[PDB]
């Protein structure tokens, strides 16, 4: 018999992004080919199967720095980190291959699906 | 607010 | 020129609630008349003007325990904590006064508005 | 996915 507030999830995510932009309560640095990205472990886990596995590990959960595979493109990661905090994906002809490869590595199934569909349309 |  | 995934914010919140239910990466205990509630500081800040003010304070941001005002009802708090993580509010005739008072204290403007409207309908 |  609950009532539901339609915009609540969107409003929560908007505030989480405001905390990220002001670097408030960020608890991890993600290192991608020397580029560094500050984020909230909980948001990363909520969006990515790879971060979920990393931060539920009894040893890795305590790390303040996570280094990604050297093949990961920093721009692809940045676009995906923006998507995690906003639901908006900046998908372009020039970045789609790097975005799909990063989403496959991060285990972000819905992003992988839209990239596959956009690539299939261009062939 | 809605009835979910 | 971004694309948007409609269900992303809801999916993020659902995963944050799954982390709460398994007590994963919770970083604060909220004490309400001896009852204790574990939560994520970021989610509390994203939902409440009071928690936002508390955890942006240079001294309070580092506290692992927050004690609420003794007038706060633990059931009212529990209903609101569930709303923060799910967008669903368990509003009933028997709890509406405690829920409205707790939402006013927590500075959760949308909850206060629906309680005021539901109370006005009953008079 | 939609055009926001
Ligand atoms: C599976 S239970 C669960 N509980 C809590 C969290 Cl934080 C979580 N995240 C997560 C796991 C897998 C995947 C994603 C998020 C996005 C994706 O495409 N795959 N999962
Ligand atoms: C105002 S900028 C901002 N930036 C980040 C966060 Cl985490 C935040 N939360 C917050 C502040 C005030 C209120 C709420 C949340 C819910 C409500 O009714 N009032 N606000
Ligand atoms: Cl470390
Ligand atoms: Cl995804
Ligand atoms: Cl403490
Ligand atoms: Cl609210």
């Amino acid at each position: 018999s609950c009532i539901q507030f339609t915009r609540h999830a969107s409003d929560v995510l908007l505030n989480l992004n405001r905390l990220r932009s002001r670097d408030i309560l960020t608890d991890v640095v993600i290192v991608v080919s020397r580029e560094q990205f500050r984020a909230h472990k909980t948001v990363l886990m909520a969006c990515s199967g790879l971060f979920y596995s990393i931060f539920t590990d009894q040893l890795k959960c305590n790390l303040s720095v996570i280094n990604l595979d050297p093949e990961i493109n920093p721009e692809g990661f940045c676009i995906l980190l923006d998507f995690m905090y906003t639901s908006r994906l900046n998908l372009r002809e020039g970045n789609i291959m790097a975005v799909m490869a990063t989403a496959m590595y991060l285990q972000m199934e819905h992003v992988v699906d839209t990239c596959r569909k956009f690539i299939k349309a261009s062939e | 607010w809605v009835i979910p």
